[PDB]
């Protein structure tokens, strides 16, 4: 029923799924600001990944 | 804020049935903050001994909702207690005036927070009655600026099985 | 709610819960919370409508 589709779409505001995603690989978080040997860890992550 | 006298010889069996909310006045902010689009509200009043089961039928985004509530008898005729289900507090409801085929003026207070409502049996309402309500609002000490008339049409009855709060 | 069963051990021979393995009630002084997307619960203020 159109009513239940309305109710579903109302409730999606509060608990949505992720339809589209644009992602970066996690090594891009490895940053010298946080970690010694950042480059080395980064490269290791590339290889491991 | 006082326990004004209820309707002289209030009768749930005469007050029973359909009632149409005409207007409310209260400080309750949500009456004004998102106070727009207040849906038409109608009560079915059903005697349940000295208490009454009251079902408010209302729209919410066009979803027709029925709220089942007991106006529990205080033992004073026409004064009722709405029990709190860990709600913010029980509501003392005094049916202060009515003509059972015409109008009712219900006084409701929780935690010392008072509200007054005009209900009618008919879409047309004698301006006499409404003016009287206004008077009792002034006597309520509520400003006229707190009166919120409700839209004349778009009442709903017989909410879906899934659109009932069953609050009791 | 229901986090406790994830704690309990499992007996594959009987498919029955055991005693707790994990401490289901331990927080380590941390205050990680979880957004409950179904939190919506209708309430009607009679005094306000």
């Amino acid at each position: 029923t159109a009513d239940l589709m309305q109710e579903w779409g109302d409730a999606v505001q509060y608990n949505p799924a992720i339809i589209k995603v644009k992602v970066e690989p996690l090594y891009e978080l490895v940053t010298a600001t946080d970690f010694a040997y950042s480059s080395t860890v980064r490269q290791n992550m590339k290889q491991a990944l | 804020i006082s326990t004004i006298q209820p309707k002289a010889n209030f009768d749930a069996q005469q007050f029973a049935g359909t009632w149409l909310l005409v207007a409310v006045g209260s400080a309750c902010r949500f009456l004004q903050e998102q106070g727009h689009r207040a849906e038409a509200t109608t009560l079915h009043v059903a005697p349940q001994g000295t208490a009454m089961a009251v079902s408010t039928f209302r729209k919410l985004d066009g979803i027709c909702w029925q709220v089942r509530q007991l106006y529990g008898d205080t033992g004073v005729l026409g004064r009722f207690l709405l029990q709190a289900r860990d709600a913010r507090g029980a509501v003392h409801v005094v049916v202060a005036e009515t003509d059972y085929q015409s109008f009712a003026v219900l006084y409701l207070e929780r935690a010392g927070q008072l509200s007054v409502k005009l209900y009618a049996r008919s879409l047309p309402v004698s301006d006499s009655v409404l003016s009287g309500f206004e008077q009792r609002v002034q006597e309520a000490h509520l400003t006229e600026d707190q009166i919120f008339y409700f839209p004349k049409y778009g009442f709903c009855e017989a909410a879906d099985q899934f659109h009932v709060l069953d609050e009791v | 709610p229901g986090s406790q069963k994830a704690a309990l051990g499992y007996n594959i021979l009987t498919q029955e819960d055991a005693q707790s393995v994990y401490d289901a009630s331990y927080y380590g002084g941390q205050c990680e919370t979880v957004y409950n997307g179904e939190w919506r619960e209708l309430r009607y203020d009679s005094t306000c409508e």
